[PDB]
């Protein structure tokens, strides 16, 4: 369906086997499917067609709000309240977007497990690696900030991580 | 009579008029903080041809 | 006795004078209208209207906006081979570490 | 916030100018209208708060508490009109005035943007509550209860005043926004330890913390019904709101200073549940249940994780509603038989069926029954505490078991069994009482339906 | 769209529909029980259709229709998992509930609150369906606690009965211990996997650890009344017979087994938890059968048989055979519901007499209940081609053929023998011999409702096992090769139990009287577990709740330390300060001392 993006929400092509009956007995599943299509599918389709015809007469639109980039806390001077406010708001919006990215990856993982069914341990290894990488990055970003998290705390954590990496690299090179 | 209705039920407008006065005072307090109106980096924009302020 | 004190009064029952009493007031008319205003305003107005108002409050928490932004970022990043999540929130070039 | 503050200051003259028989009708109608108006604060932003002016602001944590207070006022009006039939007109108007002043102070306390104005207002809430208790209480112990309540709160809160003025002199501002953006780490020194102690101990006494709680049974048992409702529903939430506000400037010292309070909260939760198991008084049982739930909230705030704050807020709202409903039910039972002993009246299920249904619903919500917001908050707090350490799960499980035990013990003792033979003054339940219970219980289920409105800013 | 999801959700919704109509004139009239029964029948057929859909092509789905809330990176949504377990258990539960509801229309005719009884039964059914079809841990917990509270409300149906109230509270307590375990598992899963749904839990937990699996095991034991937490189920027989037939034995006590089945990948990954489950199931089935073989209350005997079957299911899960456990769940539901209905018919015919010592002659007094009970007992003991054969026989074969605990295997075999023994005891003391009931014979089992309900549950006890076994796909490797004696072990032990119990029952006709043995006293009093474990811990807890917490701490020492000592000190200082005689000489000498001190000590 065109409601979502197939790249963002992939689905492998669906291979449905063709029916190959081997008995003369009638198929109750087929008979009940035909009855269901006759009694339910056609009325709901007619109702939806009427509703969608009504909708097309009053077609109006809504837009996606766009936010421009602003200087971040690394550029903000010390105790410059306006720049700090702008940077904190931008950081919070980026945090929300990252949370939604993690949610998308988790939805991919769940859908792939359910789809593969009995062979999930092997066929879902591709989506498990992406989730592992995304979770690692998200944890390194916002792992232990606390309830009163802020862009300053995230920046201090990043500085600590960078200093630790530099120390490890220097020790290795020594 | 009709006078007794107003004589007894005139207290029923005090809360609505207080609500109206509170909305007016909220507008008055809002109009005193228009120092960064259409000046923030995030929401800065050119004014529309037939508008004076972005918000009131 | 040590005082000139009134005896403890008997408990008064509202159903005795008014069998169809709502328990708000001794006066039947005021009792009925108190019940009516309480029921109408509270239940109907507050419950129904406030519940539908809260249900249809605009999405000011930016949940759907965040979902759309995340979809765009995921599409762009996985299309170009970039990691889905950058390991750093800020730019190491813009961060100056002490010597 | 003036659009909500001014209607209360207009509630006052309306009550004082209304007729002798229309005071309750006018107060109830206009309180409900004010609550409906205040419902509009639930539309919050995901980034920052709603900054109305330099003095007042609203947040995702302040909005549910304001809505709860505005919704709670008419219920207190109904219960008060129940128990004040024979009072004089001037004294009825004084009681309504005390309730209105308490609501106004609570609204301003929740919306205040500075810590000093917050302190002034949250200390101003003492006077109406003390007057209500010590003036319209029924028994002799109301005077002692008022003294205990007043002096516990003040002895807790005066060092908070000293610490607040010291912090303002040191940093330049007590504005919450400024102290949030300009926060600096609190080093490990004796002076910092004592400042942390001053602030936290004030709000802990307000919570209350286990070992600093006797005022709560004393006041809640001896207060009138309106005082009991406001004290448990809202006045206990001032401590939690304050602790969630002030902990911005207390890091990282909170990591080291939270151990005694966490141990006190957990063990006292267990102990107060056990006390509930052996209570001969219904109001005391409800009071100690309140203490246990607030101890859980204290644990959540002290562990201080984003999952704990949401659980803390949800549990505060749920506990307010549930405790108010339980106090109302106990008050109806008391007005029937003029005694608070639990075993005095039995068979109330075969004597009053709809009240038995209300009791069942209230007791089911009191214990964590899914998908109620009580369970949502408790489960979030339990998950955060599990991430903190893996024996907190043992303590929380013990508490849940004892909570279910005492809730169902209260329900069975009051409602089930055979009726007392000599009690023949149990008239049918009033439409007023049934409407009170319905207006207590329906908002809780609607909040269960829509749970993101009471999970606070961390959502 | 595939009719699968539509039909499953429609079955759930039409189950929920009559609850909405409980505030109407139909609820105020006497047509409400028939209305509820008709709704359950229609739901049963509408759920039979998706079973046909699954048995053709093995179609399974998950439906995340409603999104509840997003806790940052965790999304909680109302999702339903319609897989083999759900689509096989729903029609069986609906069928059993339909039969029980007709039986209750007959049985509860004199109850003034029969409409409320039917509403409570429907609510329990809805909560059980939620538990079964739940896809995430939060929804599973919702169904868990819902069935728990419905059990609490239905056990104490007669509010004037102190024993009913105690039984309800006891069931709540044990289920709350189970809920402690459940919450532990949920907290661990969320903390270590950032998810509460089975798909992500299975994806991330490649090696599930002891803490979450033991939490799940504790929850399952609490809900399914395993050893240690068993006594609530036999005590739950205080409620009406329809409650015992539907809620406990047939559908609710298998909730823990179902929960353990739903996490069978993790159970396979771990081994210590499997050993613990096997041992717990073995001890449960042995102990409950041993208590059962010497009970005189027919409802108690059937309750202990249910507990023994639950222990057998737990053993089946422990030997890594999750699907055999589900098959046995279905078969046990069928024949145990039928047995409880027959026992209720016997009880109602003899004017609320529940003692086999007062029953007798019912073989010819009541033909249809006699044949139904005989068929049910044959199915329960594992008659070679009845409904219980296709599950119990395979379970015993898999236990004998696996790398298990030798003591657990021995206890399983002894439990099977004792199962045969107590079935023989029920038959012998209820139907064989001369009458022992009061002379006024009110025996009458000619009611169409009772006859039709027992007929429907009687066909299932014969043919349903064959159909279900021959329709489900192969989900485990069969034990084709095994020694002949091991192949015939179940029949041998069953026949030995039959013979020994029959001889011991025939020895009762002799004019010989002997005092009971210590073993008999131990087995008859339930192993002394309810006495000691219901008097000692409760007494100690309630004594410490008052002597220590309330009196010693709250009313004495917390008062003494902070508020009382301060008041005492202030009063003493006030008396000292204000105790002045008003003598100018005295306080002017005080002024002189103050002047000297100020002059000297201040510079
Ligand atoms: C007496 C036995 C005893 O010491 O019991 C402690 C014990 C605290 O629990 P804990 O888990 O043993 O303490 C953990 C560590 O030992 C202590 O924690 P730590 O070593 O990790 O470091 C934290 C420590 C850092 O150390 C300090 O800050 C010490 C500096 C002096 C503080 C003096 C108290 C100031 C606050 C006013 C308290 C009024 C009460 O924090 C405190 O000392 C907190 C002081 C406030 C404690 C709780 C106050 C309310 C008590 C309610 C019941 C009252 C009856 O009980 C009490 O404090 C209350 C009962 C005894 C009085
Ligand atoms: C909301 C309803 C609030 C009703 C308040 C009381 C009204 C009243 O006086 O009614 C008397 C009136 C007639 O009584 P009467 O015989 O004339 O008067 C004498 C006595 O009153 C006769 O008294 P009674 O014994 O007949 O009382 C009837 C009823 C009165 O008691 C209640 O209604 C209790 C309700 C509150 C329980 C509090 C703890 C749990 C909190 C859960 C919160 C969920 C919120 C969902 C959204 C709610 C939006 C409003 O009590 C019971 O049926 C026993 C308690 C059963 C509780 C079972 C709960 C299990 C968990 C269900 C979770 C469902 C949602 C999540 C699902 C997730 C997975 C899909 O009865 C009714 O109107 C029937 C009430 C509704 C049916 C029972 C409750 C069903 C709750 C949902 C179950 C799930 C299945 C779907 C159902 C769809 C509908
Ligand atoms: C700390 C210990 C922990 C132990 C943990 C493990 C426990 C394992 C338990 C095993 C099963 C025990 C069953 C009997 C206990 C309950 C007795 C009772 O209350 O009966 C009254 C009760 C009648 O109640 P009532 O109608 O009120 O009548 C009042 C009584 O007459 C009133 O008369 P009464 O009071 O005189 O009646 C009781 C009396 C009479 O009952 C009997 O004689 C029952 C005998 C049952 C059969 C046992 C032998 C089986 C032989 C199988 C041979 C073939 C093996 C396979 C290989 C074949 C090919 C080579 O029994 C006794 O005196 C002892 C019987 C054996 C006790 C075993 C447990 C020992 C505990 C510790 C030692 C205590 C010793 C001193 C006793 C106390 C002081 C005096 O009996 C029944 O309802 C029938 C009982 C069941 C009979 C069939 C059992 C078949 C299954 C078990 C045998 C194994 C078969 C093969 C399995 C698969 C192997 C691979
Ligand atoms: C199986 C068992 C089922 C049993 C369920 C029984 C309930 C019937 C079915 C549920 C009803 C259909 C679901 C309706 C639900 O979706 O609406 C909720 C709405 O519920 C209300 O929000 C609850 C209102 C709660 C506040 C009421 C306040 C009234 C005054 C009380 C004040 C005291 C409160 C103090 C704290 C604030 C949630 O919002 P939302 O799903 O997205 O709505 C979708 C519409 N959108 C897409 C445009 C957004
Ligand atoms: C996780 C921590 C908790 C662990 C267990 C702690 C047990 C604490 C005991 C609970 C305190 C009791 C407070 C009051 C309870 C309600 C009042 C009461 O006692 O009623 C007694 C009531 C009625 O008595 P009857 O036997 O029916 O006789 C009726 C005769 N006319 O009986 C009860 O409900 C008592 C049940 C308490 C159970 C105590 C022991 C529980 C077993 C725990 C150990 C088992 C561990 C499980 C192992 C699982 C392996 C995976
Ligand atoms: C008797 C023993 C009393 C012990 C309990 C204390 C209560 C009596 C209060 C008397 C003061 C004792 C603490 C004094 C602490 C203090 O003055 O220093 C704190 C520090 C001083 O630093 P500077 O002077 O600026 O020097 C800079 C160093 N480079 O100032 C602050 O941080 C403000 C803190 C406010 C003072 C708090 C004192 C109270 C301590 C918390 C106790 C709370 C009690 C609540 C009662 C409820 C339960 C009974
Ligand atoms: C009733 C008959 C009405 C007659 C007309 C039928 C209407 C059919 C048309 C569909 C209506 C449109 C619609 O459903 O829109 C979807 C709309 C909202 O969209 P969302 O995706 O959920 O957005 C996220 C919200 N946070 O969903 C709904 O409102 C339908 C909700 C029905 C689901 C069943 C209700 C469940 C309530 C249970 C109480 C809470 C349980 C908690 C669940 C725990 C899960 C872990
Ligand atoms: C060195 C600097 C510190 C010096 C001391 C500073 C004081 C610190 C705080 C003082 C607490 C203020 C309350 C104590 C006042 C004295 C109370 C008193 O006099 O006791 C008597 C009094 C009864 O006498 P009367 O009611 O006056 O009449 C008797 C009729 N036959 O005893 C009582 O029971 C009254 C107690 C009620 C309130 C007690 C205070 C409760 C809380 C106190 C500690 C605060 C806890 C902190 C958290
Ligand atoms: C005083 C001593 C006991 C203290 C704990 C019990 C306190 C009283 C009862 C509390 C009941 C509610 C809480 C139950 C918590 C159970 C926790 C658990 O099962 O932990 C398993 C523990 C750690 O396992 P894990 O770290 O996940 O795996 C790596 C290998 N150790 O694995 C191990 O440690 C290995 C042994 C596994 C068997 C543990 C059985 C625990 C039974 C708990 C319920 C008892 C009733």
């Amino acid at each position: 369906p065109d409601s979502w993006d197939k790249d963002v929400y992939p689905e492998p092509p669906r291979r449905t086997p063709a029916p190959a009956p081997q008995t003369s007995l009638p198929n109750p599943v087929t008979y009940l499917t035909k009855i269901f299509d006759l009694l339910v599918d056609r009325p709901v389709t007619l109702a939806r067609e009427f509703i969608e015809q009504q909708h097309a007469k009053n077609r109006y639109y809504y837009y996606h709000r766009e936010f421009r980039r602003v200087p971040d806390i690394t550029e903000c001077e010390e105790k410059d309240i306006l720049c700090m406010f702008e940077a904190e708001m931008q950081w919070r919006r980026d945090y929300k977007v990252d949370q939604e990215i993690v949610n998308i990856i988790q939805e991919r993982l769940k859908a792939c497990q359910q789809r593969e069914g009995e062979s999930y341990r092997q066929n879902c290894a591709k989506e498990l690696e992406q989730f592992t990488q995304v979770s690692k990055a998200f944890q390194d970003r916002y792992s232990d900030l606390g309830a009163h998290y802020s862009a300053r705390k995230c920046l201090a954590k990043q500085k600590q991580r960078m200093l630790a990496e530099r120390k490890a690299a220097k020790e290795a090179a020594a | 009579n009709v006078l007794q209705i107003v004589r007894d039920h005139w207290v029923h407008i005090l809360v609505p008029v207080g609500f109206v006065f509170g909305c007016y005072l909220d507008r008055r307090s809002d109009e005193k903080l228009t120092a960064f109106r259409n000046k923030s980096l995030l929401f800065k924009r050119e004014l529309r041809p037939n508008e004076e302020v972005t918000w009131k | 006795i040590r005082l000139q004190e009134d005896p403890d009064p008997e408990d008064e029952n509202l159903y005795e004078k008014n069998p169809d009493s709502h328990g708000y007031d001794k006066d039947p008319i005021v009792d009925l209208w108190n019940m009516r205003v309480v029921f109408f305003f509270g239940f109907s107005i507050v419950l129904v209207l406030g519940s539908t108002f809260v249900a249809y409050l605009p999405d000011y928490r930016m949940q759907e906006w965040a979902r759309r932004e995340a979809e765009r970022l995921v599409k762009y990043r996985e299309a170009n081979g970039l990691p889905l999540m950058e390991s750093n929130c800020f730019d190491p070039n813009k961060i100056q570490l002490p010597e | 916030m003036l659009k909500i503050i001014i209607p209360t200051t207009m509630l006052l003259p309306m009550t004082w100018m209304s007729k002798h028989n229309m005071i309750w009708i006018n107060a109830t109608v206009h309180s409900l209208l004010i609550s409906l108006i205040s419902l509009s604060l639930l539309n919050q932003l995901g980034e920052n708060s709603l900054n109305f002016s330099l003095t007042f602001f609203s947040d995702s944590l302040s909005a549910p508490l304001l809505v709860l207070t505005t919704w709670l006022l008419p219920l207190m009006l109904m219960a008060s009109q129940s128990h004040l039939s024979k009072e004089t007109t001037t004294r009825k108007k004084l009681y309504i005035t005390m309730l209105i002043l308490l609501q106004l102070f609570l609204i301003m306390t929740f919306t205040a943007t500075e810590l000093i104005l917050f302190y002034i207002l949250f200390e101003a809430t003492l006077v109406p509550t003390l007057i209500i208790i010590t003036r319209w209480g029924n028994q002799t112990e109301r005077l002692n209860a008022g003294l205990y309540f007043l002096f516990y709160t003040l002895a807790g809160s005066l060092p908070l005043l000293v610490a607040l003025v010291y912090i303002q002199n040191t940093t330049g501002s007590l504005n919450f926004l400024i102290i949030h953006y300009w926060s600096h780490p609190l080093s490990n020194s004796w002076s910092n330890i004592f400042m942390w102690l001053a602030c936290i101990m004030a709000f802990m006494v307000k919570m209350p913390l286990y070992g600093l709680h006797l005022w709560l049974p004393k006041a809640h048992v001896e207060a009138p019904i309106a005082g009991s409702m406001v004290l448990a529903a809202v006045l206990l939430k001032l401590g939690g709101y304050g602790m969630m506000r002030i902990t911005t400037i207390l890091n990282p010292l909170t990591n080291y200073m939270a151990y005694p309070f966490l141990m006190l909260s957990m063990w006292g939760m267990i102990m107060t549940s056990s006390i509930c198991l052996r209570q001969t008084d219904l109001k005391s049982l409800i009071a100690y249940s309140s203490v246990s739930h607030m101890a859980l909230v204290i644990v959540a705030i002290m562990i201080q994780t984003p999952w704990s704050f949401m659980g803390a807020t949800a549990l505060m709202i749920a506990h307010g509603l549930t405790s108010s409903m339980l106090f109302c039910l106990a008050n109806t039972n008391y007005e029937r038989v003029h005694s608070r002993t639990m075993i005095l009246a039995r068979g109330l299920q075969t004597l009053l069926p709809l009240m038995a249904t209300w009791w069942l619903v209230a007791s089911l919500t009191n214990l964590a029954l899914p998908p109620s917001i009580n369970l949502i908050g408790e489960l979030f707090i339990i998950t955060a505490s599990f991430s903190w350490s893996n024996i907190t799960i043992i303590l929380m499980g013990m508490n849940m078991m004892i909570t279910a035990l005492y809730s169902l013990y209260m329900l069975i003792t009051t409602q089930r069994g055979k009726y007392t033979h000599h009690i023949n003054n149990i008239k049918p339940s009033f439409t007023r009482e049934n409407a009170l219970m319905a207006l207590h219980i329906l908002p809780l289920l609607l909040l269960t339906l829509n749970p993101k409105m009471i999970l606070g800013p961390l959502y | 769209m595939n009719p699968f999801a539509s039909l499953t959700l429609t079955t759930l919704t039409i189950l929920t529909i009559p609850i909405m109509m409980s505030n109407s004139n139909i609820y105020k009239t006497n047509l409400y029980p028939n209305y509820v029964k008709t709704t359950v029948s229609y739901a049963f057929t509408l759920s039979l259709v998706p079973l046909l859909m699954f048995m053709h092509t093995g179609q399974e789905m998950i439906i995340s229709n409603w999104h509840w809330m997003t806790l940052q990176t965790v999304e909680l949504s109302l999702s339903f998992k319609m897989d083999y377990f759900s689509v096989m258990f729903i029609p069986v539960a609906l069928f059993v509930t339909w039969s029980i509801m007709e039986f209750s229309m007959w049985y509860m005719h004199s109850d003034p609150f029969i409409n409320r009884f039917f509403k409570y039964l429907l609510l329990f059914l809805i909560t059980m369906m939620i538990l079964v079809t739940a896809n995430n841990l939060f929804q599973l917990f919702i169904g868990w606690e819902g069935v728990g509270i419905m059990s609490f409300l239905l056990i104490g149906w007669w509010h004037g009965r102190t024993d009913a109230n105690t039984a309800a509270l006891q069931a709540i307590l044990y289920n709350r211990i189970g809920d402690i375990g459940f919450v532990l598992s949920m907290a661990w899963f969320l903390t270590h996997s950032n998810a509460w749904d089975l798909q992500q839990i299975f994806m991330l937990n490649n090696e599930c650890p002891n803490m979450p699996l033991i939490g799940l095991l504790l929850a399952a034991a609490g809900k399914s009344a395993q050893f240690g937490l068993h006594p609530w189920l036999p005590s739950a027989m205080e409620g009406p017979t329809p409650v015992s037939a539907l809620l406990h034995s047939s559908t609710m006590v298998v909730a823990g087994v179902f929960l353990l089945i739903r996490f069978y990948p993790l159970m396979e990954t771990n081994k210590l938890v499997q050993t613990m489950t096997l041992c717990l199931g073995a001890i449960t089935t042995l102990f409950t059968a041993l208590c059962a073989i010497t009970q005189n209350d027919i409802k108690k005997i059937v309750a202990f048989s249910t507990s023994s079957q639950l222990g057998l299911m737990m053993v089946t899960i422990g030997i890594n055979q999750p699907h055999l456990a589900f098959l046995h769940i279905c078969m046990h539901a069928f024949f145990k519901a039928m047995l409880f209905m027959c026992s209720g018919s016997i009880i109602h015919s003899l004017n609320d007499e529940q003692d086999i010592r007062k029953m007798g002659g019912l073989y010819k007094a009541m033909p249809f209940t006699t044949t139904a009970l005989i068929i049910g007992s044959l199915a329960l003991t594992g008659m070679p081609y009845l409904t219980g054969f296709y599950s119990k026989d395979l379970i015993i074969e898999a236990v004998n053929m696996s790398y298990t605990n030798a003591w657990a295997l021995l206890m399983t075999l002894i439990a099977t023998s004792l199962t045969a023994a107590y079935s023989t005891r029920i038959i012998f003391f209820a139907f064989l011999g001369k009458p022992r009931f009061p002379p006024l014979v009110l025996i009458n089992e000619n009611n169409p409702l009772l006859i039709n309900s027992i007929k429907r549950l009687l066909i299932g006890s014969i043919f349903a096992g064959f159909i279900i076994s021959n329709n489900i796909p192969p989900m485990t490797v069969p034990n084709t090769t095994m020694p002949l004696y091991m192949k015939m072990t179940a029949l041998i032990v069953t026949i030995m139990g039959f013979m020994l119990a029959l001889e011991l029952n025939n020895t009762t006709y002799y004019l010989k009287f002997k005092y009971p043995s210590q073993t008999y006293k131990f087995s008859n009093m339930l192993g002394y577990y309810p006495s000691i474990m219901h008097r000692l811990p409760t007494y100690h807890n309630l004594s410490m709740s008052q002597k220590s917490a309330s009196s010693l701490l709250d009313l004495i020492w917390l008062e003494t330390i902070l508020p009382k000592t301060t008041s005492f000190i202030q009063m003493k200082m006030s008396i000292m300060v204000s105790n002045q005689k008003g003598l100018i000489k005295l306080y002017f000498l005080s002024f002189l001392i103050t002047i000297m001190i100020s002059m000297t000590l201040f510079n």
